[PDB]
């Protein structure tokens, strides 16, 4: 075992366990009695005051999902593999779960305490069941790192055999990228799983298709005072990104106090202005480049009717990427599901593109989100998030996307 | 007979050191009692007489069977001990107890003193018995077991217990043992005699580890007294809450009262404390005597009558449905009852009017649902099917269009008035023909002087000069004018970033009178179309 430590002066996580369902507790209890036996985890005493949250996600088979977000932050660094720029340009990338790989390697006995976690009980009819990892834990940043030599090794043979195929490791995940056609691709992935499987491992993005979508402005036979106002508003706000966007000629048409419903005729100068503004918006703002030393920020607005809009940026109005996400079959009566779904999606894109997860600003109240985000979580990692109050215009502007 | 229980590794906080506080001086009497006690505890094996090889010290005290007892103040040692995983802070709510044929309560007794101290750590617990009136060298000891009052005792004890029971719970899957502080509430569905025997088994399992326990000699008999509750074999009920009648009510008095009444509101239907609370206005001291108004004297009466009602509940049966029903008792106030079979309530409660900056009933309904859900998840590990006084149409129409992620788990409509609705809906498009007010307000934030008028396409005009206003009241006041001064159909355009707010959230209750006034107005119109245009 390699000695690991917490970053200077940082103490261990002491996050509280959120209450779980009976359904979920019985599952964690099962999974944990197993792992206990196999020596992967051991019950612990009260002298260990640390703690991390644990939950169960979805076969009928339930998986254990620990949230080491705090311990990850408190965990020393190790200066992972450099992001492969081409991954983004592949025709198809597959994600495989190699968290099972860690259970092999032991965890520096001195660090264990910090991995303590608790399985709660309905009605507090009992204290929780406490454990701490004896081996590398899935979801801990120091796991894939500490297993890096061992990982590369097991990987080479497959890379050389197929050097037109790229493989990138983020936490427990393996993103495999090629240009082969679907069938030749997937069959070749299984050729990779099989390869992985003869040690102890186990289990469909199209990056080149993710298009950068522009803002399209409304087109009308006739324009009313209202139409022009709304338009002049979107443009105004937008002048914050593209400063060449002008609303003088338009804002002129609006002089006077006439019924919103009245039709205004468009002056030729006004028409150019619009035309000129459609031209400016035809491409993303220039001068936006990714800086690896800065955080990634992912903001989302609920467009309603199951549509969602998002922007990944580091500097306000200097967007790295933007998108919309329309609800998936089945989530009709569920905002929470579409959101967690959108988040997982956006977060994977970010991993694919820059090899790091973005920090999220979510338009949902903390209680609602904390009470139900698990029910639909499906990834091994967990981004960082904060709850916010959607400014009505950033929304209005992006619903204007093509 | 203490314990063959493996000790727990206790260490002192980051790099600190054991206590060294000087022994408080005591009388020959008090001293002679402490000597007595410690001599007993010396033999029970609880403490050990030590010597000069201990710089550590904690102050012992003598307090009064009126017989002399002792008290060691570990305040220091505690603030210098490591931190432990916090012992269970959440307490079971009867409604979450599965009805069992028999239940036994076993308080573990000589709890702490019965469990081993980490032998390393004992030194830190050394205290000293003073000599006759502060003249030199008295008796010195240290603890061999969890000391009463030391920081880790509870957590250490809880653990040891949990460990000792792992086997039993393993071999008796259909037996249920709740753990709470030093108590074991043991319940099963065996037969009165089978049960009785299994309890004696447990008891004997524990004794074989150092934990004495009750016999039918001392061991509580139902109903069980437990936090404002009475636990009967087939129902729980609330223990009588008595409002003392007096002719002199201090501020302290009326507060403690208002408090017991507020707690009562959760269980009893109809409690009210409006006129009571009214008595607190302007009070100059807790001891102040404030004469009860008539209104006050009356509600207090009515409460005395509500309170003498037999509210009771049932226990949880895992095989039946969980159902929570909500009622809106006044703006922002909600009542709920959670049951399985009709009228047979498992739990009830209400949520106080959450006076916000600005919300609407559907939002608050939503929040009461959130609270109930978490409460339920905790208590039963499940989430209720809901019965809500709201039409699925209103819900869909609201949620489906609210800027924020929202949600209600599975629920069904129930028409139990009043119903929660949307007090108004702003128009989706400008209203043809309907007047078009162009509103505005500007106020010297510094002078708090302003005006807020409008000019419609139709000629009608106005402006008012206002005293005491930050542009935000003008703006809103602007809009307010435009609302009163128009027909049941209007189009109002503004530059107010705050009005844009209303647009996206159409609130039906706020902190500010203004917003209220406007809201009132919005509800009166048949159609309103609010529009925002950039300022300048
Ligand atoms: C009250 C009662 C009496 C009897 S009998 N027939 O033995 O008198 C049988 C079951 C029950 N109870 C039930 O059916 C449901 O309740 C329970 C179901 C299981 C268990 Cl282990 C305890 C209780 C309790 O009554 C209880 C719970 C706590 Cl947290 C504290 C105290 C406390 N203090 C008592």
């Amino acid at each position: 075992t390699v000695p690991v430590k917490l970053k200077p002066g940082m103490d261990g996580p002491k996050v509280k366990q959120w209450p779980l369902t009976e359904e979920k507790i019985k599952a964690l209890v099962e999974i944990c009695t197993e792992m206990e036996k196999e020596g992967k985890i051991s019950k612990i005493g009260p002298e260990n005051p640390y703690n991390t949250p644990v939950f169960a996600i979805k076969s009928t088979k339930w998986r254990k999902l620990v949230d080491f977000r705090e311990l990850n932050k408190r965990t020393q660094d190790f200066w992972g593999i450099p992001h492969p720029a081409g991954l983004k340009k592949n025709k198809s990338v597959t994600v495989l779960d190699v968290g099972d790989a860690y259970f092999s390697v032991p965890l520096d006995e001195d660090f264990r305490k910090y991995t303590a976690f608790t399985i709660p009980s309905i009605n507090n009819e009992t204290p929780g069941i406490r454990y701490q990892y004896n081996v590398l834990p899935q979801g801990w940043k120091g796991s894939p790192a500490i297993f890096q030599s061992s990982m590369t090794k097991i990987l080479e043979p497959f890379r050389k055999q197929n050097p037109d195929i790229v493989i990138y490791q983020y936490m427990d995940d393996l993103y495999v990228g090629s240009d082969l056609e679907i069938g030749q691709h997937r069959t070749k992935i299984e050729e990779l799983r099989q390869h992985l499987l003869r040690w102890g491992l186990t289990t469909e993005l199209h990056p080149d298709k993710w298009t950068v979508q522009p803002i399209v402005l409304p087109e009308k036979d006739s324009w009313t005072v209202n139409d022009i106002q709304k338009l002049v508003g979107k443009l105004n706000w937008a002048s914050q990104i593209y400063p060449g966007i002008k609303v003088r000629q338009l804002c002129k048409l609006l002089r006077g106090t006439k019924a919103l419903t009245e039709v205004i005729p468009l002056t030729e100068e006004a028409e150019l202005e619009l035309a000129e503004n459609r031209e400016i918006l035809k491409e993303p703002v220039h001068g936006v480049y990714y800086d690896p030393s800065k955080d990634l920020i992912a903001e989302i607005q609920k467009q309603g009717q199951g549509q969602w809009t998002y922007q990944i940026y580091q500097e306000p109005f200097k967007n790295l990427k933007t998108g919309k996400y329309a609800r998936m079959r089945g989530a009709h009566t569920n905002d929470v599901k579409q959101l967690t779904e959108a988040v997982q999606k956006i977060t994977t894109e970010s991993i694919v593109i820059w090899g790091k997860t973005p920090k999220f600003k979510l338009p949902i109240q903390k209680e609602t989100w904390e009470t139900w985000w698990t029910e639909y979580w499906q990834a091994t990692w967990i981004p960082e998030w904060e709850f916010v109050n959607t400014p009505p215009l950033v929304k209005l502007w992006y619903q204007l996307e093509k | 007979p203490i314990s063959p229980i493996e000790t727990v590794p206790v260490k002192l906080k980051p790099g600190m050191d054991g206590p060294k506080v000087k022994q408080w001086p005591l009388t020959e009497e008090k001293i002679k009692a402490l000597v007595e006690i410690c001599t007993e505890m010396e033999k029970e094996g609880k403490i050990s007489k030590i010597g000069p090889e201990n710089p550590y010290n904690t102050p012992v005290f003598a307090i009064k069977s009126t017989k002399w007892r002792k008290l060691v103040d570990f305040r220091e040692l505690n603030k210098r001990t490591q931190d432990f995983w916090e012992v269970q802070l959440g307490i079971p709510h009867p409604a979450g107890l599965k009805k069992n044929k028999s239940v036994t309560v076993l308080d573990v007794g000589d709890a702490y003193f019965s469990v081993p101290l980490d032998e390393d750590f004992r030194k830190y617990t050394a205290f000293t018995i003073p000599s006759i009136n502060n003249e030199t060298p008295g008796i010195r000891y240290q603890y061999n077991v969890l000391p009463q009052g030391w920081k880790g005792s509870p957590a250490i004890f809880q653990s040891s217990m949990t460990k000792i029971l792992e086997p039993f719970r393993k071999q008796n899957p259909d037996i249920v043992i709740y753990q709470y502080m030093d108590d074991l509430y043991v319940g099963s569905d065996l037969e009165i005699g089978q049960h009785r025997t299994k309890i004696e088994e447990l008891r004997q399992h524990l004794l074989r580890w150092g934990l004495t326990t009750p016999d039918k000699k001392h061991q509580k008999e139902p109903p069980f007294l437990w936090m404002g509750y009475e636990l009967h074999p087939d129902k729980w009920t609330v223990q009588p809450i008595v409002l003392p009648e007096k002719d002199s009510w201090t501020v302290n008095d009326i507060q403690k009262l208002v408090g017991k009444l507020n707690w009562a509101s959760q269980i009893y239907p109809g409690i009210k404390v409006r006129q009571l609370c009214k008595l607190l206005r302007g009070t100059k001291a807790l001891t102040e005597v404030i004469p009860l108004t008539e209104e006050a004297e009356l509600e207090l009466a009515e409460n005395r009558e509500i309170l003498k009602e037999p509210v009771h509940g049932v226990y949880y049966d895992p095989s039946k449905d969980l159902i929570a029903e909500i009622q809106k008792q006044g703006q922002g106030q909600w009542t709920y009852q959670i049951y399985q079979e009709p009228f047979k309530n498992l739990k009830t409660g209400k949520y106080a009017r959450m006076r916000g900056a600005h919300t609407n009933d559907v939002k608050q309904l939503t929040e009461a649902v959130q609270k109930i859900t978490t409460e339920s998840i905790v208590i039963w590990g499940k989430t209720p099917k809901f019965k809500l006084p709201i039409q699925k149409e209103t819900w869909e129409t609201w949620w489906t269009e609210y800027w924020q992620a929202t949600w209600i788990p599975e629920w069904e409509f129930v028409n139990t008035p009043p119903l929660v609705k949307l007090w108004y809906q702003l128009e989706k498009e400008p209203i043809v023909g309907a007047e078009t007010f162009y509103v505005d307000g500007a106020a010297n934030r510094e002078t708090k002087l302003g005006k807020a008028g409008y000019v419609t396409n139709r000629g009608r005009q106005k402006v008012v000069t206002l005293t005491d206003t930050t542009n935000q009241k003008t703006e809103l006041q602007a809009i307010y004018l435009a609302l009163q001064d128009s027909g049941l159909e209007v189009n109002i355009v503004t530059d107010s970033q705050y009005a844009l707010g209303i647009i996206q959230a159409q609130p039906d209750q706020s902190e500010s009178e203004l917003v209220n006034q406007i809201i009132e107005q919005l509800i009166k119109k048949e159609k309103v179309y609010l529009a925002w245009v950039p300022a300048h």
